[PDB]
């Protein structure tokens, strides 16, 4: 009817057909704090919302003051709950709602009101046709849109639309292969699919994962993912994948390959391996180049992680004080 | 004023 | 030596910790150079104009902006009508921190505002008549306690509050942030924070919570705001901080969280990014970097003989820089990055991160590394709550001489 927006919107209080509706001032008390002077347009709306949320009244013109009270505050999260009392109570379409929340979304995508919303709208209709398109517009805009990979992450989960997705990470992998979203995504489809256990997979990914590396060896994505998916089973229990790695130090070296080579090392000293020396002080020699060279920002962090390796696998850590 | 697409959200 | 530049990010070796992009031009990496070569104008601003570098937090211009703003606020602030309880409370800890008294006449207004906006149902809502969520009940609660008045601590219908988060309470362990409300790990910490700090905390009521948040945890290190979600900080203090409210930090691994957060610092900005591949950010100088006191306290508690006896495991020095240099408006108040204009969130947050970053505190041992002019100097804040640890020793301490509702 008349936009928030209209040249000729006209408000509440010289709205003929509200006339019979006293609004109700917002409640701040004798002596206000964190008093916020609301403009005309806003206070006049709230004001109205207020009556009509305090009478109860479930209309078709309390239905559409909803749409302006969220339009200057779409986070208001009461207006959002009595508008889907509204929705409920009036018999409204729901896929005319749908329209709507998607127009919402996308002029505030960074709201928890308008996706949760969505999520109320998707489980009513119990109808995800439209999710994974919608959704894909708004990562067109923002690849990195948190609410928008969580409310995918639903959808394809309750309703298990998996079949397309991996297929949909390796597009935005091929558009940013620094998308941390889309690397995380990654996980989730294969975790929730085949699984990472089944060796034809995890071999698959580990391949495609250093072949990122080898392209953009200083995209810390790509690194996190690696060790994400070998850490669990312990990195100790990929004897080639050391040797691969340090093969990459000529024309591909970075903080993140030097970081990865201590964690194997941990990892080794934690499984007990073969040199239990020569690998401390492999280690220690990293952990000291990481924390006064090639990673000072994190120097903290390698002085303590040289200190705990050193703690607990030094020859001497196992030698009773007496000897 | 609208809240700023430049801004951060927490609730 | 005299040629040795005494600030981090000034030095000549500094300019090797820019961006590497491998020749391969991606949105994230064009993202992280504009904001590289931004901060670096700010860090060469003195070397360019001929002037010794001088770090000054500007007391006197954040005080101004703080007491104004918790008083009036422009409609700058329409956006944030649903969410006035953490006005409060970001104003009041900024204050806090800065070590202004709150005047009685403030102190008794914001109580009865803050009763305002109590549900006759239990919790807070945004605003006089707004419904209960507990984002904004959390903001109350800690804005009440940084009081510290009888008046403040009387505020809360304690009943009425625990009646409130039981209906919140989900099968799965997570909580809805209000009633037809979302559920992340905020509901958890929110709910574990005014619970504890209120001693309504029953047998029953946080079951199932700690391994809710522990699904959180995801490939990463970090944890994400449900199971399966990519690693945040905002969400990750949540989990952590619940976690150690309910002594059950240990269902993490903590090892690859430590990991995690440290490699969140970046490199050549100083501040923190809130997830891997994103933008350095003021906030995250607490919702990031708090976690290491956190971390420290709970790797301590496992007999941890390798942690620092003087420092967080993060570049505290480094932090300070940034906040001190690029986070500061002229005009008063603090911001997320050179180029963003300032909010009371980042107000509150840029100095809950400096605080956290001067003071090292692990029992009887204390190590402070002010940098810049000694003035710069702020209040403590506990790593959990982020309120004075005399706020929060204060107000568990009266609370507890309360009994749990209904007993
Ligand atoms: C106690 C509370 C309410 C803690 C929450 C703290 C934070 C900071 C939550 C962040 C939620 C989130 C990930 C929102 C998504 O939009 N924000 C961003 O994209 C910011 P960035 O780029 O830094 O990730
Ligand atoms: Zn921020």
């Amino acid at each position: 009817f008349l936009s928030l927006d209209s040249p000729t919107y006209v408000l509440y209080r010289d709205r003929a057909e509200w006339a019979d509706i006293d609004p109700v001032p917002q409640n701040d008390g004798p002596s206000p704090v964190v008093q916020i002077i609301y403009s005309e347009k806003f206070r006049d709306v709230y004001d109205y919302f207020r009556a009509v949320l305090q009478r109860d009244e479930r209309s078709e013109r309390a239905f559409k003051l909803t749409r302006d009270a969220i339009e200057l505050n779409a986070a208001n999260y009461t207006v959002w709950h009595f508008r889907r009392v509204l929705l409920r109570s009036l018999q409204k379409d729901l896929q005319e709602e749908m329209n709507y929340i998607i127009a919402i979304i996308e002029e505030q995508p960074k709201n928890y009101q308008v996706w949760h919303h969505r999520r109320v709208l998707v489980e009513w209709l119990k109808d995800p046709s439209q999710e994974l398109e919608f959704i894909a517009d708004i990562l067109n805009q923002d690849a990195k849109n948190y609410h928008a990979w969580q409310h995918r992450q639903w959808v394809i989960q309750e309703f298990r639309l998996w079949d397309n997705e991996l297929q949909y990470v390796d597009q935005l992998l091929k558009e940013d292969v620094r998308n941390n979203s889309v690397w995380n995504q990654r996980h989730f489809v294969i975790s929730n699919t085949t699984g990472y256990s089944d060796r034809a997979v995890l071999e698959r990914e580990v391949q495609y994962t250093l072949e990122m590396i080898k392209l953009v060896p200083h995209n810390e994505s790509a690194w996190n993912y690696l060790k994400g998916i070998l850490q669990d089973r312990g990195l100790s229990r990929y004897p080639n994948l050391l040797n691969q790695l340090l093969d990459l130090q000529p024309s591909h070296s970075s903080p993140y390959l030097i970081a990865f080579l201590v964690d194997i090392y941990e990892d080794m000293l934690e499984n007990q391996c073969d040199n239990k020396e020569d690998i401390l002080n492999k280690a220690l020699e990293l952990c000291e180049i990481l924390a006064k060279e090639k990673d000072t920002i994190r120097k903290e962090y390698w002085r303590y992680i040289g200190r705990s390796l050193q703690s607990k696998h030094s020859r001497e850590s196992d030698i009773p004080a007496s000897v | 004023k609208k809240k700023s697409k430049t801004k951060c959200v927490i609730m | 030596p005299v040629w040795s530049e005494p600030l981090y990010s000034l030095r000549p070796e500094h300019a090797r910790e820019r961006l590497q992009d491998d020749s391969v031009e991606t949105v994230t990496s064009i993202e992280q150079a504009k904001v590289e070569e931004k901060i670096q104008e700010v860090f060469s601003s003195y070397k360019f104009n001929h002037l010794v570098p001088r770090l000054v937090l500007q007391r006197e211009k954040h005080f101004h902006y703080l007491k104004r703003g918790l008083r009036q606020l422009t409609d700058a602030y329409e956006c944030l009508d649903a969410s006035r309880p953490w006005l409060c409370y970001w104003i009041l800890h900024s204050l806090e921190l800065l070590d202004e008294p709150i005047p009685q006449i403030v102190a008794t207004d914001v109580c009865q505002f803050l009763e305002l906006c109590q549900s006759p149902d239990g919790g807070f809502g945004g605003g006089p008549g707004q419904y209960p969520h507990l984002a904004p009940t959390y903001a109350a609660v800690n804005a009440l306690c940084i009081i510290g008045t009888e008046e403040a601590y009387n505020v809360i219908n304690r009943e009425k509050l625990l009646q409130y988060l039981y209906s919140l309470k989900q099968p799965d362990g997570s909580f809805l942030m209000h009633v037809g409300g979302e559920v992340d790990v905020r509901s958890a910490y929110c709910a574990a924070s005014v619970a504890s700090l209120t001693n309504i905390i029953t047998p029953d009521l946080f079951e199932g919570t700690a391994e809710w948040i522990a699904r959180c945890q995801n490939w990463e290190g970090g944890i994400g705001g449900v199971p399966g979600m990519e690693a945040h900080g905002g969400y990750t203090f949540c989990g952590l901080a619940a976690l150690v409210i309910l002594k059950k930090e240990r269902s993490l691994n903590l090892k690859s969280l430590l990991q995690w957060v440290t490699s969140r610092q970046m490199r050549f900005e100083g501040g923190f990014q809130g997830r891997c591949n994103k933008l350095v950010d003021g906030c995250y100088s607490f919702w990031q970097a708090g976690l290491l006191p956190l971390l420290h306290r709970a790797l301590h508690a496992q007999g941890d003989p390798a942690l620092s006896m003087s420092h967080w495991m993060f570049h505290q020095q480094a932090l300070q820089e940034y906040i001190l240099m690029c986070c500061q408006c002229p005009a008063g108040g603090l911001l997320d990055k050179p180029g963003k204009s300032r909010d009371f969130y980042h107000t509150c947050y840029c100095l809950s991160g400096l605080s956290i970053a001067q003071h090292f505190g692990s029992g009887a041992m204390l190590h402070d590394v002010v940098m810049g002019v000694p003035e710069n100097v702020l209040q403590p804040t506990h790593p959990v709550y982020n309120i004075g640890p005399d706020k929060v020793i204060q107000a568990t301490t009266h609370f507890l001489q309360k009994p749990v509702p209904g007993f």
